[PDB]
């Protein structure tokens, strides 16, 4: 079996982790008793994210994770908070309160040995395992500190394994604290050295989907999450149906990733919304449009490096293959031409829910006007040292505020540098 | 014209042998050389990741200095 | 008394493989179990317990594909050992298959196979079948090739390679690996039958009718050619010529062994109207590009070999007369250094049709081994995709992180660089 | 949208066609080497034939007609008309022409023809080409003193010479051959004329247009330029590009082909045209690229990727 190590860590990490098991386990017919009900044959590779347990049970192999048990007392009490393993379950009393320096040096690394522990126990446990995935933000402490911590030394013992993450990144549309570019920053100069492939979950694109388009005049963290776990749930469907594209975190990583450094991926999906709702063409058309990418860039402003298309439900396949060709040709300029055939097509006959989808995963070069967006966040407040003394007086140096200023603005010149070749 | 029969012979086995031979060591001087490469990528990764927890105790350490010297 | 083993390397070379064995058995009346109520020359493909059991070894690194082999309906048709099966794959990267992984398993791999030859009275050589696109396809058959031609010097190595098609194309690295394999096992490979899964597609959408064809319709088609090929070797006849013989005149430089296959008739099992189609016809759909199985040109290519390989209802007479009409009316040019000449084989055994198939039977059929400097326009193709992506470095560093040096790239299409021209120097005349 | 490379530079025909695609807005030029194009004006030697059409969507062009040089190589066409079913008993518009190789070799046909020439006191003065003599022994030397395989074609010692001057010409025609193989001759041609008058021992030695020539002709010969020349040169490129045609045909290729063709002429004094030689990548007169180009963009390019009366249409009966 190829198995998936999940993470989830603090608030936003939790809260979009156990949306994400509650949208999978109903796809794979298990309820939350970890009990299986359903037709098919879901089952085929349920080992992927599932542990079978005794009394043919299966229990996600999940391990939570976060510095304050409020949104963890949240789920164990929420719907299917009694499917996870209770073991798995690792936090400590005093939060991170939104400090990345809290979450990654101090409150964390207390911590961090602990949950180490739980990550071994699940490893040594699998037949053959592919890599972990971790769910968290990038404008908070917890996820975005200490999961970084923990992706750090994740990758120390296990350096051969796939480091595959979904980053909410923050925006002032949607924010909580003003310090969430420095949060930010911190986090995507680890994530670009230490993750294989990260999945770009933008809050300001899912704001901006909420309201423009789906006309919520105030969309909650609820209406975003449903974006989220949508996402989630498709961009995960090569990995938990028997398929042969990217079928695994290796493969996908090979077929996405041309570049080391430049393994940002830009989601997709369409139709939008369901949270109380009602052709191939149509659904081709859309998940390639500005307007259902869950990252804030115009794909029509850099290039495409690779695409991985995903459509769920029964339809034409002979359709599915004429709209993707027609997609590219008529817009040939936004691909690559020095990478052949990069745009991959798969297709499952399981639909989400809704009667047919489609997911979009992209690698573009526009990635970088998210980069670009934080960067200057960064820059307004580093300019003048705003709020400078939380992190310093956690230990850190100015020093290390300029290196992953740095090396940010290196990431967003080498995506700018593949849209001019 | 049978001296020559006979180094006809002993030239295809020693071409053969010898193409076995080298084969043989190209082989494994390229699975050592490779093996040596792959664990060479990953020593110096986990050089840089080491690097980072020395930085990460020296910075636990430059919180105790503040906090004494406050 | 010459047996053949076969080898089918990763998902392309295990499905195709499984496709061949239904389509030998079925040929040779042998049920799933390995019975034959009718009971020789097929005993160079099966060994005998009464249990005809084929002289095949299933490798992959990843079990789900074989293991449909040990639960299908030909489950009790091979023996355990021979179907050999990793836990991890080689994540379309032909470093994790020639290194990281093809290391794991090569010496089991060379053990089943010794058991094969063991019980081999004259073993005559190999007929390996794989991808050049996958990471075990291309990475894990090289080396096997490395290590058999040293376990096995003189014997004769035959391939039959899945040239890789945007179609059906599950990688965006398959260039790279396409040009990796052939470069580590041109040395070690005597003659190999590219098939290009584009040219196959194409005809199943053509002559067949289906819209969206699968693997295993593509699989059908590419087991009835590798039938035709392999029939010599399981069947004997007055008229019927050894492939070897053929291989004498297919490879007349060691580095140009890629021979390219047509074959007819492609007849839509619902859509065969009754029309006997003589000899003459087949003869000529030969000559036609949308019978071929890689895409190509042959009459912009100088022959330096044709075979025609006839399988049913087929009497000398016609063939002879089919080959005068088909000259001084074909774009038909040798080479200047090679006779102008058709090698003919007839096999009276007549084609044999999965039941519930997509393909009608027929009275008789055609293959032709041509070795034309045609061929030479699919490592083009390969070659300038390398070229696109190597460019700029893309993907390499997943090759390089398995131990890999970017100077085997360079290596490698050097040498490919170097056959394309081999080819362009075979077709200017002296 | 429409894109296309432009793979020769060389060729002034295609950098005048480049321009005027450019002028339309619809036309997009690409890098040498990107192999995502719609039109393809590729180079005259090598041409990548093999990865054309196979970039899935894309609809390929390229302006040249993989083989045709079997008709444009001299040694090829000779052998074209020589063993071709369509043209080896028909063919009496080609001087009688052996493929001599200096080191497959016609020169035993060659002498035997010679000998038979001056013993029946019959013309022997003959051309080879990659010299003009009358003596064999010294044009065989010739071609083994080169490392290229030469033609012995009759030389034609009775040309048709134009008034005053009493001077040889050669006529060049242009005809573009689009998909789908319809020919279409250009109704302007050239005339390549010598400056010095002809003699019949001297063997050691200006473009007029149809209008000019057609005016000279009535009054030198009273007969017009058609149903004495016109009509030879419309069939003799029919012929032509039809006995090649089952070799070279797109229809059964993933992408299509067309190609501008030049074809020489020769007229001798009993008014009847000799096919010289065909060219596959020709030159255009100055005032007729305009014209041509035109011709080759709305002809051959338009009528595969859409956005008169100046090319006839080459039909049998
Ligand atoms: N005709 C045909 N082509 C196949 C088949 N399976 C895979 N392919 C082709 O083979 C290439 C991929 O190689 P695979 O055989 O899937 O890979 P593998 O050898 O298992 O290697 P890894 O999965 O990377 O370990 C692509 O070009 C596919 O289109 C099959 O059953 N038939
Ligand atoms: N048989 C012939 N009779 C008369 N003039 C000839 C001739 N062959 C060639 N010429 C002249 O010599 C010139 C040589 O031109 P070039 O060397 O480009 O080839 P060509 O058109 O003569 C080719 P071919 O070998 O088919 O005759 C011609 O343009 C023509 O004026
Ligand atoms: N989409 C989404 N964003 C969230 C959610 N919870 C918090 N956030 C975002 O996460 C950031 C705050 O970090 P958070 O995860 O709450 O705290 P942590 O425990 O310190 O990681 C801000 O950018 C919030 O917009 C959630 O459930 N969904
Ligand atoms: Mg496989």
């Amino acid at each position: 079996m190829r198995e998936i190590v999940h993470i989830q860590a603090g608030q936003c990490g939790n809260q979009i982790g156990a949306k994400f098991w509650e949208v999978i386990s109903d796809e794979h017919g298990i309820d939350p008793t970890g009990s299986y009900h359903g037709d098919s044959d879901q089952l085929e590779r349920i080992n992927v994210y599932y542990n079978e347990a005794t009394g043919n049970k299966y229990v996600p192999r999940a391990i939570l994770v976060d510095l304050e048990p409020g949104t963890m007392d949240s789920v164990r009490s929420g719907p299917f908070g009694q499917i996870f393993r209770p073991d798995n379950f690792v936090f400590g009393q005093s939060g991170a309160g939104n400090n990345w320096a809290k979450g990654h040096y101090t409150e964390g690394a207390e911590l961090v040995d602990s949950v180490l522990d739980v990550v071994r126990k699940e490893s040594e446990s699998c037949d053959c395992l592919q890599g972990f995935q971790l769910t968290h933000s990038l404008g908070g402490g917890t996820g975005s500190g200490m999961g970084t911590l923990l992706i750090s030394k994740i990758r120390e013992e296990y350096p051969d394994r796939i480091m595959n993450t979904f980053s909410v990144m923050p925006s002032p549309k949607v924010s909580d604290t003003v310090v969430e570019p420095y949060n930010a920053t911190l986090s995507v100069h680890q994530l670009v050295e230490n993750t294989d492939e990260t999945y770009c979950i933008d809050n300001e694109a899912l704001y901006d989907i909420c309201f423009r388009t789906l006309k919520l005049t105030t969309p909650t963290y609820g209406d975003l999450n449903h974006l989220v776990s949508a996402t989630m749930s498709g961009v995960t469907t090569c990995l938990r149906f028997p398929g042969q594209l990217n079928a695994d975190l290796r493969k996908l990583a090979v077929n996405m990733v041309p570049f080391p450094r430049l393994h940002f991926f830009m989601p997709g999906f369409a139709p939008l919304t369901s949270r109380g709702s009602q052709t191939v063409p149509e659904l081709t058309q859309q998940m390639f449009d500005s307007k259902n990418m869950m990252a804030a860039c115009d794909p029509r402003h850099g290039r495409y490096l690779t695409v991985a298309a995903i459509f769920r439900g029964r339809m034409s396949m002979k359709e599915v293959d004429e709209q993707m060709l027609n997609v590219q040709n008529k817009n040939s300029s936004y691909f690559v031409e020095w990478i052949p055939n990069n745009v991959k097509t798969a297709v499952c006959d399981i639909p989400p829910g809704l009667k047919m989808s489609a997911t979009f995963i992209g690698n573009s070069t526009a990635i970088q006007e998210l980069f670009k967006r934080i960067s200057e966040q960064f820059t307004a407040m580093f300019r003048r040292k705003a709020f400078l003394h939380w992190y310093t007086g956690e230990g850190m140096d100015e020093m290390e505020f300029t290196e992953a200023e740095s090396n940010m603005n290196d990431l967003v010149s080498e995506y700018q540098q593949y849209q001019d070749a | 014209k049978r001296e020559h029969e006979r180094e006809v012979i002993q030239k295809a086995i020693e071409e053969n042998n010898n193409f076995i031979k080298m084969a043989k060591e190209k082989l494994a001087q390229k699975m050592e050389s490779n093996k040596e490469n792959r664990e060479a990528h990953l020593a110096a990764m986990l050089e840089r990741l080491q690097e980072k927890d020395k930085h990460a105790e020296e910075v636990r350490k430059n919180k105790e200095l503040k906090e004494e010297a406050s | 008394m010459r047996e053949c083993i076969s080898i089918h390397v990763g998902q392309a070379g295990v499905q195709i493989g499984n496709a061949c064995w239904e389509l030998y058995c079925l040929e040779h009346g042998i049920q799933p179990d390995g019975q034959m109520p009718s009971d020789d020359s097929f005993n160079t493909f099966f060994s005998e317990t009464g249990k005809h059991v084929p002289r095949a070894v299933f490798v992959d690194l990843e079990p789900t594909v074989i293991d449909e082999v040990r639960t299908g309906t030909y489950r009790q048709l091979f023996h355990p050992e021979q179907l050999i099966t990793g836990k991890e794959d080689a994540a379309n990267n032909y470093a994790r298959g020639h290194y990281t992984i093809g290391k794991e398993i090569i010496d089991l791999v060379l053990d089943r196979i010794r058991k094969l030859a063991d019980q081999c009275t004259g073993l005559q050589g190999f007929l390996v079948f794989h991808s050049f696109g996958g990471g075990t396809g291309s990475g894990f058959t090289s080396l096997l090739m490395e290590r058999l031609s040293v376990d096995y010097g003189k014997k004769s190595k035959l391939e039959f390679s899945i040239y890789p098609a945007p179609q059906v194309s599950t990688a965006v690295v398959e260039p790279y690996n396409s040009i990796l394999t052939t470069h580590t096992t041109l040395e070690h490979s005597d003659c190999a039958f590219m098939v290009d899964n584009e040219a196959i597609y194409d005809i199943c959408r053509r002559n067949l009718d289906i819209e969206r064809p699968t693997y295993t319709n593509l699989n059908r088609l590419i087991s009835q050619i590798v039938s035709s090929i392999t029939a010599s070797l399981r069947f004997d006849g007055a008229l019927n010529v050894d492939l070897t013989e053929f291989q004498t005149n297919l490879v007349p430089y060691p580095r140009i062994h890629f021979p390219l296959a047509t074959y007819a008739p492609v007849i839509s099992a619902e859509k065969a109207y009754h029309e006997q189609l003589s000899v003459a016809e087949i003869t000529n759909a030969c000559f036609e590009p949308a019978n071929q199985m890689v895409k190509c040109d042959p009459r912009h290519g100088k022959y330096m070999a044709c075979c025609l390989l006839y399988r049913g209802d087929v009497v000398p007479k016609d063939v002879n007369a089919a080959i005068a009409t088909i000259k001084t009316k074909r774009s038909i040019q040798f080479v200047d250094w090679c006779p102008t000449g058709f090698k003919v084989g007839i096999n009276y055994q007549p084609p044999t049709v999965v039941p519930g198939g997509d393909l009608a039977k027929v009275q008789r059929a055609v293959c032709m081994l041509s070795n034309t400097t045609a061929i030479a326009e699919a490592w083009a193709r390969l070659d300038h995709k390398f070229d696109l992506m190597y460019a700029k470095r893309a993907f390499v560093h997943w090759y390089v992180g398995e131990g890999m040096e970017e100077g085997e790239f360079s290596e490698a299409r050097e040498d490919m660089a170097a056959l394309e021209k081999d080819y362009e120097e075979v077709g200017v005349d002296s | 949208g429409y894109t296309f490379v432009v793979r020769d530079e060389n060729s002034s025909v295609y950098a005048e066609v480049s321009r005027l695609l450019l002028a339309t807005g619809h036309w997009k030029r690409l890098r040498r080497d990107n192999p995502r194009f719609n039109l393809m004006l590729g180079e005259r030697n090598r041409l990548p034939f093999g990865r054309l059409g196979h970039e899935p969507g894309l609809v390929q062009l390229v302006n040249y007609y993989r083989g045709a040089d079997k008709l444009c190589r001299k040694a090829s066409l000779v052998k074209l008309i020589k063993t071709s079913p369509e043209l080896a008993e028909s063919c009496t518009w080609f001087p009688e022409s052996y493929v001599i190789y200096p080191t497959t070799d016609e020169r035993e046909f060659f002498l035997a023809s010679y000998n038979r020439k001056k013993e029946d006191g019959e013309g022997n003065v003959w051309i080879a080409k990659s010299l003009i003599s009358s003596e064999a022994s010294e044009l065989l030397d010739f071609i083994d003193n080169q490392g290229q395989v030469h033609v012995i074609q009759k030389y034609l010692e009775h040309p048709l010479l134009l008034e005053p001057g009493h001077r040889k010409f050669d006529i060049r025609s242009w005809v573009l051959v689009d998909h789908q193989y319809n020919i279409y001759l250009y109704r302007e041609g050239v005339l390549r004329t010598a400056s010095e008058p002809y003699h019949v021992d001297n063997f050691q030695d200006n473009e007029m247009f149809f209008k000019e020539f057609n005016q000279y002709l009535t009054s030198a010969l009273n007969i017009t330029l058609e149903s004495s020349i016109l009509l030879q040169i419309k069939h003799i490129i029919r012929n032509c590009l039809l006995s090649v045609e089952p070799a070279i045909s797109t229809k059964h290729l993933p992408y299509q082909s067309f190609q501008l063709f030049g074809f020489d002429f020769m007229v001798d004094e009993e008014l009847k045209v000799w096919l010289i030689e065909v060219n596959g990548a020709p030159a255009c007169a100055q005032k007729l690229y305009a014209e041509l180009c035109q011709g080759i963009v709305d002809i051959a390019i338009s009528s595969v990727f859409p956005p008169p009366a100046a090319f006839i249409k080459l039909e049998n009966l």
